[PDB]
């Protein structure tokens, strides 16, 4: 940290006293070389060491004329290495200076929007496109409907915005097409019903009519936006009833790809663990859960201390991880397999344990409810070798759901 | 039983315990045993107001990951397990000060 | 004394296995013609080995498969042929990979034995038994890769 | 959108000089009115500019356009081609042809030489180069007497 701060201070001093050199053309000549090197750092690095990056932005806003840095590279480096707020400020300040698959420099806006998605300041996220970048009236009413949390109306309005072909008063741009797809993903995720969410996620990526999954990993856009919604929807479909094991055959090839193993161990421990719990690979699931604990600690340790929303969003998830651990602990013990006692205690603990229902949004309340429902439906099988009230507890627990 | 006749009394003791626990682990281990031994036994309402001070000082354990009978990895995994299994409605209060504006100490020119 | 079993092979199989019981720790074979003689020695069908597949848990029975051309090496594949029924072929995955290349490797009788092996494989992992979870999905496509 | 029609007219008369300016003003026009063209026509405009410049020699501007439409950097890059198939299957030939014709007249940066130095070590690139650019590599080597 002290080295970073010293480098920034000395560089600022050198650049400002270069104005004492004051010869006029070479400064514009050499700020170029500086900015290409600054670009290449983010363009080629693979460690993304945070304080180095924070330094790399620090020079940019101290002086001017260095703010023309490539938005996508610095933004993606920020999402990879965290340290988002300095990137937030850098793009924010770069948007001040007017200038004499997306041509316009407006892409600063969409990069900032993706980055705000990463930090989780969602209100400003609406404010970005409420700030009227990409105007055609129906979008405003769609933002209104989703702001009222009326995702049902927003779904139809977005769908009619996509299927509208008699466009008049001009045309929207494909950046708003991407925004519409992402907003549809979000509002469907707030509405469950993931069958349509699956259909949209699969269709927006690939053609084939029995839906494909394997040709994901074709471009980085696809993975870094559509992979999570896809996997979440398939898991939540599979855990309710039963359907095609395409996700299982999918992860069967996902592991053998070495680079894919890194992403999956980085972001989807819950997913793989619970999916394996379908096929009783409890040994693998236990490994995945201890690894998920590590992933959560590392992620939480990495995030900055001054951001309430990001910390809260990361924190809420541990409630499900602890339950997975508890369930896998309960599965493997013959003293509980053949007896009647522990299930009542477990039900007691679950019935005096629910997330806040005012603090915690639906997108995780539904998750905890669904995991409990699956847990009991699965445990029903092993008890057979009083049993009715287990079926009943789902009713009260979903009454708390509804309330 | 001693912890249900009064709790404010022992809260500072627990606070110092898992505050100094970062330097010498067995105090952290003992305090993070007392936590569940309290939670599973004491009435929820009796302890619920107390959580506003019990958890916030525990965030220090969640700082560094860079990969004797008490180790950092065991206490870290166990404390994550504890702060999760204690309840969402409960661990909501983990922030440095829970739902307050007071904290810009050490963050001013 | 290998010949003192090799030329008396296919004689009284119920007691033709005491030799291997100690020879396997002692003369696992190389050296060409003698290698082929010991191959013909292993050709005797007997129950006397159950855990021996921990030997093939050592790798290099792959390039030796193609050491010398034509009929000499057929007992090597006949090994898997005669122990097919009880297996859980986690390792026949890789063991059949050079067999993918015995289409590239010159032989005709050995290729016929290849095709017989493949014909048994496809029928006998019970291809219509599409179990949702079993690992045989990989060997499905890699076996079809050569069967086609 | 009307100006494209006159550009097609100018290039049909083989008057590539007027078509060049008209296409350039079509690209640099930012006060677009009566709606907007689509990016498919952007790709067509780039390709037509490549063609009409190829019919006009002066490959310095052809090089500048070919390099800029692909990558950012101000000392022009060549190496980050091979990033997408679109780039190779459309822009590679014009690029290599322009650089060769610049280098064979007078002398300039050997960036194409350092470029092909890495082009060979890529196995898949060797196939494309042996498939489509024998004249190019041969004459470029003739500069350095690798007869």
């Amino acid at each position: 940290i002290i080295a970073k701060q010293l480098f920034s201070s000395l560089f600022s001093g050198i650049l400002k006293e270069m104005d004492k050199f004051k010869t006029l053309s070479e400064k514009n000549n050499i700020t170029q070389k500086l900015l290409q090197d600054f670009n290449r750092f983010l363009n080629t690095t693979f460690s993304f060491f945070p304080p180095f990056v924070s330094c790399i932005q620090d020079i940019s806003c101290q002086h001017a004329a260095l703010l023309s840095l490539d938005p996508a590279a610095v933004s993606a480096g920020c999402l990879a290495s965290l340290q988002q707020p300095v990137g937030i400020r850098l793009l924010e300040e770069a948007l001040l200076r007017l200038l004499p698959r997306l041509p316009p420099d407006v892409l600063r806006w969409v990069e900032l929007a993706k980055l705000y998605r990463s930090i989780g300041e969602y209100d400003v996220l609406r404010g970005i496109f409420t700030s009227e970048i990409g105007t055609k009236q129906i979008t405003q009413s769609a933002l209104l409907a989703e702001a009222r949390s009326d995702y049902s109306e927003a779904a139809k309005q977005y769908d009619e915005a996509l299927n509208k072909q008699d466009w008049v008063d001009g045309e929207p741009t494909e950046a708003e097409k991407d925004f519409w797809e992402l907003a549809s993903l979000d509002c469907y995720n707030h509405l469950a019903e993931w069958k349509s969410l699956e259909y949209c996620s699969t269709a927006s990526i690939d053609s084939e009519n029995p839906p494909d999954l394997n040709k994901i990993w074709s471009e980085p856009f696809y993975q870094e936006t559509y992979l999570p919604y896809m996997i979440r929807s398939k898991l939540k479909l599979l855990l309710q009833g039963e359907a095609d094991q395409s996700l299982l055959t999918f992860i069967d090839k996902a592991m053998h790809g070495e680079l894919q193993k890194a992403i999956l161990e980085l972001h989807y421990s819950q997913e793989l663990s619970l999916l394996y719990l379908l096929q009783d690979d409890v040994d693998r699931a236990k490994y995945y859960i201890q690894n998920g604990i590590q992933s959560f600690m590392q992620n939480y340790s990495s995030i900055d201390v001054l951001l309430h929303q990001s910390r809260l969003t990361k924190l809420q998830s541990v409630q499900a991880l602890t339950e997975i651990q508890e369930f896998i602990s309960f599965i493997s013990k013959q003293g509980n397999l053949s007896s009647q006692v522990p299930l009542k205690r477990l039900l007691n603990t679950w019935t005096n344990r629910y997330p806040d229902a005012k603090m915690d949004p639906m997108n995780i309340w539904d998750d905890i409810i669904t995991n409990r429902c699956f847990f009991l439906s699965k445990i029903e099988e092993k008890l057979t070798p009083i049993s009715s009230l287990i079926r009943s507890c789902k009713f009260s627990m979903k009454m708390k759901m509804i309330d | 039983n001693i912890i249900e006749l009064d709790v404010r009394a022992y809260v500072p003791a627990l606070q110092m315990a898992f505050k100094l626990g970062l330097s010498y682990t067995p105090l952290a281990e003992v305090g993070l045993n007392a936590l569940e031994e309290w939670s599973i036994y004491i009435d929820r309402h009796v302890m619920q107001p107390y959580y506003k001070d019990i958890l916030p000082c525990l965030d220090g354990y969640l700082k560094t990951s860079a990969l004797e009978a008490i180790s950092l990895e065991e206490i870290r995994i166990r404390v994550v397990q504890m702060l999760g299994s204690l309840g969402g409605q409960i661990n909501k209060n983990l922030l440095t000060v829970t739902s307050s504006d007071e904290m810009m100490k050490s963050y001013v020119a | 004394f290998i010949v003192c079993l090799n030329k008396v092979t296919k004689s009284f199989p119920p007691l033709a296995d005491r030799f291997m019981n100690a020879v396997f720790f002692l003369l696992p074979k190389f050296h060409g013609v003698l290698k082929t003689l010991c191959l013909e020695v292993v050709l005797c069908r007997v129950e006397g080995m159950t855990e021996l597949y921990f030997q093939l848990k050592s790798k290099d029975f792959v390039q030796v498969m193609r050491h010398r051309d034509d009929e000499r090496q057929k007992v090597c594949l006949d090994i898997i042929y005669k122990m097919m029924p009880k297996l859980k072929p986690v390792e026949l995955r890789e063991l059949l990979n050079p067999v993918v290349e015995f289409v590239s490797h010159p032989s005709t009788t050995c290729r016929e034995q290849m095709y017989n092996i493949l014909m048994w494989i496809h029928d006998n992992y019970r291809d219509p038994e599409s179990e949702t979870d079993n690992d045989s999905q990989e060997i499905f496509k890699l076996a079809k890769d050569v069967l086609i």
